[PDB]
């Protein structure tokens, strides 16, 4: 099947699989969003990073199922073209244009993958900032009330956590957020 | 065999990537969206190296003629320029 | 000294009685595995010791027993290492 | 450098070239009439030299291949 | 409580039973089941008695 | 002995075992609740998080004994039933729709169970924070009304919170309540 | 017993696909093991041609099993690297 | 030397040694008490937390020496007896009920260790509460003196530290505390 | 397999270069394997000269493939160590 | 077709030097970046 | 004692009379059996100790 | 002195230097010295066996193989245990 | 002069006269010496460079 | 080329002590490396006794260098743990 | 002294290539020398391997 | 202790020593006159016995050397 | 001086007069192959030469094998 | 509940049935089913009785 | 309390009993169960007595 | 307290007893249990006495 | 305080005693035990004296 | 303080004593102990003298 060169190529690709997944898939967005939300709650290490990373990996596998299927059908037993099309769909035009060599359709995932990674980081940070707003609202309201009462030696960190948790539970939080992300990445 | 030439070229490319990463890491520090409190260390380094690879393969990196013999002066110049840029 | 070799057991010394607590389960399984590996070691030592066991069929049986013992012990060690590594990873905070 | 394997085979071949032609001619002459003692002795000598040459060439190639394999494994 | 099916090869079952009875080790509560003519017997009882019977069956071949 | 490929599958499962436990069992709720209690008490790293994680792991082993033993003697169906009875099926159905277009695939059940358990743990943490927040606010109010504009109440609320948690018995009764909710059914 | 190579087949969820592939590969490895064991045990496949076929089958089986194990190790190492840090 | 399986067992036990100490070996009490004293004295990083952990580990090793010596089934039985001496039996019985499926047996090892850990944590919080009282009394007295003087913006914690330190030196502090703990956890 | 010289070569897309080189080396290895299989399958190549040529070709193929494997492993290990910590 | 033993030995030495240099450069860059971060801690 | 002693006795008998076919056959049988026994014992000890060592390697 | 090794000479009431070991430090030092002496004795024995041109028989070679394997296993196990203990102490002390 | 050059001379002499006991013995000796030389040199360089590389891996 | 045979030949402050020890150990390692290179380069040493001596020297050098590196790493890590935390 | 014995046997064999007793003695001495050298090399290899493996675990 | 290769060679030499003296005496008597049938038969018997002894000694030494080498290899 | 070239030189120089005796006997045999004394001398010299060559080759092979076995234990 | 199919080689089924009846180890609730002419039988019942029958059948060859 | 069933080859049970009686190593509280005619006996008692009897039985076949 | 059972070959028990009595080493508090007929004895006493007797018995054969 | 039991093969006890007395090494406080006729002696004393006795016993064979 | 027992083979003790006395190396504070007829002697003293005696004893075998 893989006599003496496809075997080497496959082993090399599978050895670079961790970094390829961590810098060329949807895992970056989910990981960044989850970490930013966990930090916005006011907590530091309450949910372990292993749990969030595993959830992000499972969601990335769900998103990447069609392209993974095509790649397994073609190479192991065309997938590169599908991956390039996916990157083109989910990249920013300006970054790819900059990564083009010089002299005024972008291709060469060698020069397209960094653009995809930067676009993913930018979008994830935007989502995190959007989700930060109600929590910062609660924090500022608590701070204003505490200052109004006359007490100033205690930070609002002590009282902000239960209210932020209540708001997130009432919003249902994780379920609707994951549904929104999956709907964004799955239209067809 | 040309496999030796391929290996030499790849290792030179990796050296240049190390240099560009040397220049880029302070920028990746003094920047409050890719701050090292929201991006895991297992994701930050590959992203930095991919950005470096894209920049060098786009032909937007300038190289002189390796004037200064001692590499320590070059290293400290790169570090201080990176701090200034950040 | 010699093995009886014509003897079969019914309602053996253990019939899953008083195996309620998890600690007792772990202890019983560990003792069973230790006894199994010890009797395998005794069997292979007896096979290699006796000069009257140098037959092609005897040598093939000895090879199979030794290979099975090696595979089983290596698998047990690997599984124990994986379990303790998992515990370390969970408890590293 | 010429310490290849095909290069060694070429060296062994072209270095001893007249012997192969002499052996072929002697074999044809023997097939024509296999009863001359002088022809039989010449054929025996040529055949023995050919066998020794082939064995030496094969052994040299095997040893060189073994050395090359040994050097490769020490890369990692 | 254990049980063992024992195959003695060069001794009579009745001889073993008589030997155990004369040695006072035999108990008339867990009798050695089997047939006198045949040479395979069944012994069910506490581990001490079962081990004693098995060892005296595998130790009386001379 | 064991088969060749079955050995590979078993080794892979044991390799992924810590992450599967971290994202697929009751360890999440215990860990989150204990960390929330530690943060609420005001202590920084006194409870020695290794101890809390070890206690949570032992409690998770106690909870998972029936399913582990059922699979030890096809426990996959039992694990699926456990997840189904301890998750929200709407999220599982959505993740099922995230595929091509009452099976409840194992891959579609893990994220739903994880998110539902995290939400429940956050609710438990909020329920836990209330008496300590009340104590902090009460002592701050008393200090301020006394006439002191300094001496932050966090330097005095620690003994009161600790003695309250001691009188409540705290950790023991909390663990009993959690395990009674989970396994005592 | 397994059929001869004179009978050829035609037109033969993520977790379901994974399980189906795993079962298929497991059955293929098991049938190869059974075939080599049957060929060795039978004292009639001692002609040189049958022995050469057995050698080819055994080498291919070893290569395939080793490759599958290595790929599984790479996959689990990738997951561990992603999630540990 | 050692057999094949006994080697695996002892290697696994030595691998799980830090977590076995963390689950409770009287080290929890010492560590928590020392860190609580550090927090009470108004210090944040001065006592060099690793030093407190080291002395706590030494004390725990001294306490565990009889167990180790009587060990080498004897060691397990002695450890269980020590745990039953220093735990709350009701929680152990509750965990036995949770594990198996009211009885009267010796005890279960897996069902006794968490009970011992929780009882140790409760006792540690009790001793911490006992320790905080003189320090909080001193803080409140100094605050009252400063307020009655007339100053409104003088932080009492700025000046309470020397008085707390001199009081703790006069009490001889750490030596007496270690003696009290080791007398609690030693016989005769 | 020809008598030609390729002067005035190009002197004036990295993924394209990588793919072209990989395709070239894969084609070379495949034609080597096919050539040796053809030379060994014929029941008329059993002469000392052809056998020596077959030995040389087989040894060269083995050495080249082993060297390529070792170099690829070293490159991948270097990249992994660079990107690991 | 340069795969003679002398060429193989020279290639071995050169590739070892290349790998050592790459690893050393990466380690030095990582150490310097970590040093800057530690100096600018928090 | 059995195998080695019998081998030594056969060796002495052959050394005194190195021309008797019965002695030659018996010495051949004993020597071959001794060689087989030594090889088997050495390989078995090597395999057991290799497994024991490989247990430790996994834990470092 | 001279090489002969007192073939038939048996020791009785061998020196034990009781030296009451109530202190834990004394016990640790004594055990460490004893194990170091044991491993040094094994190294000396294997060196003596390999130096003499008399350990060329199958019996002596088998004894040497067993002794070498036992020495290697013991040293490796002791090193692994020491590494485990020091790692445990480091993990506990670092919070 | 050097060992490889002397080996080349011996190889040429053997090629000219493929059947000569003295040439065969000399060629055998020189080929074995060259093989030992290459193996020893490669092993020594490998050991030194592996130690040098392992020096770095401790710090990373 | 000929080599002679019958021929016979015959403290400050702490920082200076450290520098002197470092220079001495570096010189010792350089001398060992040079002696190993001399032994391996000359084909006159290809004898079992010289090979055994070279093996012992190589093993001793490897052990010494690895131990020195490990101890240096341990000391640096000790300083880092003491100061950084 | 084994090296010297082998050297003497080799010199005598060079003197007399066809003496049966001399050939047998040379064979015995050469085989003993080979076995001794292999045993010494393997033993030192094992000892140094263990010593290096101790360090490799701590780094 | 007495199972070394040199020990085996010495055992073979000592266990058959009068045979060599008889063989050399027979050789001397044959050189004196090569026509006595009794002398010829005795010399034939002695020569055959000597040849068998030498072959057995060499084969035993080789086999024991191979066994010892096999035991050595397991050290690695 | 236990090299391979040195070992071969020692083996060759240890038996040198025999080579001259053999070549003289061979020329005399080429003169006429009918002298029984000449035939006996030629047979003896040829047999001794064959034994010498076989011994030299086997000794060099064994020494090379030992030296190669030593090398593998460099790492 | 265990069920097994057993082929005794040198003993008729009826002889084994008579032996079990003599030993009082045969109860008329989990009987041995088969044909008298043939030498293959089927036994289904509690684990102890099934194991006893199987082992006294396979060990009755001597 | 240990129990062992031992077999001796060259010595009858009566000789062993007489030897123990003449050596004052035999107590009439744990008699050696067995038959004089046969050569397999059973000894049960304190560990010291069992070890002494076993070593004597395995050391009298010199 | 150490107890051992030993067997000597070329020396009778009476010779060993006479040697130990004439060497001013034998004590009439831990006498040897043995029969003059056979050459297997038993010695129980302090470790020094047992070790000395055992090794002088195993070192008395030349 | 150490003791040794030593077997001399070619020298009687009286010869060794006389040699030690002549060399003034022998002290009449820790005498050598063992019968003069036999050749297996015992000696207990300080380490220096015992080591000297052992060395002179094993170095009197030539 | 070093003490040794040294045995000579091809030289008598009297020759060694005379050589040391004439070479102005003997010291009348630590005399050599032993008998002139015998070939084994005992030397105890400072390390320099003991090493000198050992070297001059091992270097006087010609």
């Amino acid at each position: 099947m893989l006599s003496d060169m496809s075997l080497i190529a496959t082993l090399s690709f599978f050895t670079l699989l961790p970094f390829l997944v961590a810098a060329g898939t949807c895992y970056i967005k989910f990981s960044i969003v989850f970490v930013m939300v966990r930090n916005a709650l006011g907590l530091q290490q309450v949910p372990s990073n292993m749990t969030l990373n595993g959830i992000a990996l499972i969601m990335a596998l769900f998103v990447m199922k069609p392209i993974i299927e095509a790649g397994y059908e073609n190479y192991l037993n065309s997938g590169l073209m599908e991956y390039k099309q996916y990157l083109k769909k989910h990249t920013d035009l300006e970054l790819a244009r900059f990564f083009q060599r010089s002299e005024e359709n972008d291709y060469s995932l060698f020069s397209l993958l960094p653009a995809y990674a930067l676009s993913e980081i930018k979008d994830a940070f935007k989502i995190g900032f959007y989700l930060y707003l109600p929590f910062v609202v609660v924090d500022l309201v608590i701070s204003s009330i505490l200052l109004a009462l006359g007490m100033m030696m205690m930070s609002p960190i002590t009282i902000s956590v239960p209210i932020k948790l209540v708001l997130f539970v009432a919003l249902d939080g994780w379920g609707i957020l994951s549904k929104a992300l999956i709907e964004q990445y799955i239209n067809i | 065999m040309d496999i030796s030439s391929w290996f030499e070229s790849i290792h030179v490319f990796l050296i240049l990537l190390n240099g560009v990463f040397f220049r880029l890491a302070p920028l990746f520090f003094f920047l409050p969206f890719l701050n090292n409190g929201i991006i895991s260390p297992s994701i930050r380094i590959p992203v930095i190296f991919l950005v470096a690879s894209g920049l060098i393969t786009s032909g937007k990196v300038d190289i002189g003629s390796s004037v200064f013999e001692h590499v320590y002066f070059l290293m400290f110049k790169e570090i201080i320029v990176g701090l200034l840029l950040s | 000294y010699p093995v009886n070799q014509v003897d079969i057991i019914k309602a053996s010394d253990f019939q899953s009685q008083e195996i309620s607590s998890l600690e007792d389960v772990v202890s019983a399984k560990y003792s069973d595995i230790k006894m199994d590996t010890d009797i395998q070691v005794s069997q292979i030592m007896e096979m290699v010791s006796n000069p009257e066991s140098l037959n092609p069929e005897s040598l093939a049986k000895l090879q199979t027993t030794l290979s099975n013992y090696s595979i089983g012990v290596s698998l047990a060690g690997t599984l124990a290492r994986k379990t303790v590594s998992a515990v370390e990873t969970l408890l590293k905070s | 450098d010429d310490w290849t394997l095909s290069s060694l085979s070429e060296t062994f071949d072209d270095g001893t070239q007249t012997l192969q032609g002499e052996l072929t001619l002697a074999l044809d002459k023997l097939a024509k009439n296999p009863s001359n003692p002088q022809l039989l002795a010449e054929y025996q000598s040529k055949l023995s030299e050919y066998t020794l040459y082939r064995n030496a060439q094969s052994n040299t190639v095997k040893v060189i291949k073994d050395v090359d394999a040994a050097i490769i494994q020490n890369f990692r | 409580l254990i049980s063992k099916v024992i195959l003695l090869e060069n001794i009579s079952l009745n001889y073993l039973i008589q030997y155990l009875k004369d040695a006072n080790l035999y108990d008339h509560r867990y009798p050695i089941r089997g047939n006198i003519s045949d040479k395979t017997f069944y012994i069910s009882g506490p581990p001490a008695l079962v081990e004693l019977v098995a060892n005296t069956a595998t130790l009386l071949d001379k």
